[PDB]
């Protein structure tokens, strides 16, 4: 669950790589065509209709660039999560009524984005660490929930 | 999925609760939000405090739902097809929660059936209680 | 940590009326009754073939009385979860080769047993106590798994 | 439930993935293995190091019977059904472990499959691992 010394440079050398704005967008798009019942939280969004309608929704789009971009700022502070993500957890349970779970679905489509994303770059020891961090940062969002 | 035996089972423990089905319900949902306490997330318009008149009248509700399924124990995907719906479309509570509630119902009858709550009994419930959960989710998607 | 004051006056006040024996094989026989899955560890262990085979059976009875027995001890270092049972973690990985998921099926009905057992003074609160401990018993026993 | 365009879309896939079978089985199992360490407690018995036959072999007949599945989607419950009696009486791997392996053959696809991937098919992949789990573990108990 730690992660190690060549799982943590190993982490931070692909997210140098990643487009946080457009996997945000792919990622949370996902969500809610894989797991619909994510939808719950966003029906201001506007046309959910179809995949594609989900997809290319520029609300889901802005949505996804917000949470993966508090995701990749939280990758600066593995040693810390549950501390950098404390208030976000606070929000989201007190006011945002999110439950927890949503987290940890959002987590495996992020390693399934990445794994497209990424192809052969995403092996098996990277995917490993990976699931350490997206278990991570799940735990450290729902941690200040009561 | 559940046996004749199981069918037995089911219909002899809810046949002992009788007219408590709804305090049992109740009971059961309280018993969720304090052990459980992301199960709140999908009630924050409800005060969920002990003896809350919205926790009751939801544990009559949900106690009613699981007498139709005992009564369409053959049939359920039907009986509960409405629920299905709601759950799926509109509610769309996080099929992991079903776990949780069917656990709470499982501690509720155990702690009010000392004589009917037998191991087989527990593991016949155990069952129905999923079959119940996997119809309510099998609409998600 | 993890329990209120409550709460831990609430696990130990009902602890002390439970016969560890007698809970312990209650406890054993049920997990092997609900989830017949879980005889796959007790293969040696004799009659399983039918729920009143599995109760009866003296080694069942015997095996619950030491797993409850160890559990019990640790009530006694609720602070100290993970360093109570690192060395029986250990043992299930390495040797006893014990999927963790046991320990949360074994929680399960353990909260069941109590329920059963005490009946209205297993009360919400009671259960959402033992409910804290279960949760972490499991975490200590799966932490270090590799 | 599987759709007809689910179906439409897992034989599109699988059709894809094709002579690699085997070869994709052995890397999801690898996959788990390393993400998920406890599904080790079912291998003790096994050479798990990279490459090892016996991975191999496990992964092209975990691919094998995938593809049974993806070929009669229509009747799995009669496909899977010997398969079905090894998990729940002989192997008796825990159900959660299913999601595990489930999320790992997915991650592979995705790995392997740049161009079929696509939001829709992710969905359809999905739900119909599930569906392979829930027929793999329908006589537990
Ligand atoms: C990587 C995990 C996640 C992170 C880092 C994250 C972070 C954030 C941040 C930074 C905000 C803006 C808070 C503010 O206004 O100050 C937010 C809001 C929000 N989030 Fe999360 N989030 C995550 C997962 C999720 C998931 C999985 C869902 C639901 C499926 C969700 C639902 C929401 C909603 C409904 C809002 C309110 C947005 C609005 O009012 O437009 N979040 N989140
Ligand atoms: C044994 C499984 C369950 C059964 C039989 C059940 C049944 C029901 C029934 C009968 C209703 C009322 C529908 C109506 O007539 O208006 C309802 C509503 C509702 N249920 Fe479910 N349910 C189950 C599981 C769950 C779970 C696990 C949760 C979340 C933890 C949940 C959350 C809700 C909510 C939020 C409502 C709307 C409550 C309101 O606003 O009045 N349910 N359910
Ligand atoms: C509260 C959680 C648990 C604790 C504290 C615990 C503790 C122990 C202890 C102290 C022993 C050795 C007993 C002796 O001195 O002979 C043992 C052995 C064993 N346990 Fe666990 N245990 C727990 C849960 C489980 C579960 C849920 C399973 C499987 C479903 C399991 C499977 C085994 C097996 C197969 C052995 C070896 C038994 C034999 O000698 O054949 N344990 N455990
Ligand atoms: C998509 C889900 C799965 C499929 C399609 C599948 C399929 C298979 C097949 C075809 C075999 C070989 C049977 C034979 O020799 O005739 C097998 C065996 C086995 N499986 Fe499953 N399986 C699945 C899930 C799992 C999971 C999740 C685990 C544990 C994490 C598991 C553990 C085992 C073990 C230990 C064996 C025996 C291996 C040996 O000793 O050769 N399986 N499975
Ligand atoms: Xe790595
Ligand atoms: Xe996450
Ligand atoms: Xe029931
Ligand atoms: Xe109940
Ligand atoms: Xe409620
Ligand atoms: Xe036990
Ligand atoms: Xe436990
Ligand atoms: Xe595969
Ligand atoms: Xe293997
Ligand atoms: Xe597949």
């Amino acid at each position: 669950v730690h992660l190690t010394p060549e799982e943590k440079s190993a982490v931070t050398a692909l997210w140098g790589k990643v487009n946080v704005d457009e996997v945000g967008g792919e990622a949370l798009g996902r969500l809610l065509v894989v797991y619909p019942w994510t939808q719950r939280f966003f029906e201001s969004f506007g046309d959910l209709s179809t995949p594609d309608a989900v997809m290319g929704n520029p609300k889901v789009k802005a949505h996804g660039k917000k949470v993966l971009g508090a995701f990749s700022d939280g990758l600066a502070h593995l040693d810390n999560l549950k501390g950098t993500f404390a208030t976000l957890s606070e929000l989201h349970c007190d006011k945002l009524h999110v439950d927890p779970e949503n987290f940890r679905l959002l987590g495996n489509v992020l390693v399934c984005v990445l794994a497209h994303h990424f192809g052969k770059e995403f092996t098996p020891p990277v995917q490993a660490a990976y699931q350490k961090v997206v278990a991570g940062v799940a735990n450290a969002l729902a941690h200040k929930y009561h | 999925v559940l046996s004749p035996a199981d069918k037995t089972n089911v219909k002899a423990a809810w046949g002992k609760v009788g007219a408590h089905a709804g305090e049992y319900g109740a009971e059961a949902l309280e018993r969720m939000f304090l052990s459980f306490p992301t199960t709140k997330t999908y009630f924050p318009h409800f005060d969920l405090s002990h003896g809350s008149a919205q926790v009751k009248g939801h544990g009559k509700k949900v106690a009613d739902a699981l007498t139709n399924a005992v009564a369409h124990v053959d049939d359920m995907p039907n009986a509960l097809s409405a629920l299905s719906d709601l759950h799926a479309h509109k509610l769309r509570v996080d099929p992991v929660n079903f776990k949780l509630l069917s656990h709470c119902l499982l501690v509720t009858l155990a702690a009010h059936l000392p004589a009917e709550f037998t191991p087989a009994v527990h593991a016949s419930l155990d069952k129905f209680l999923a079959s119940v959960s996997t119809v309510l989710t099998s609409k998600y998607r």
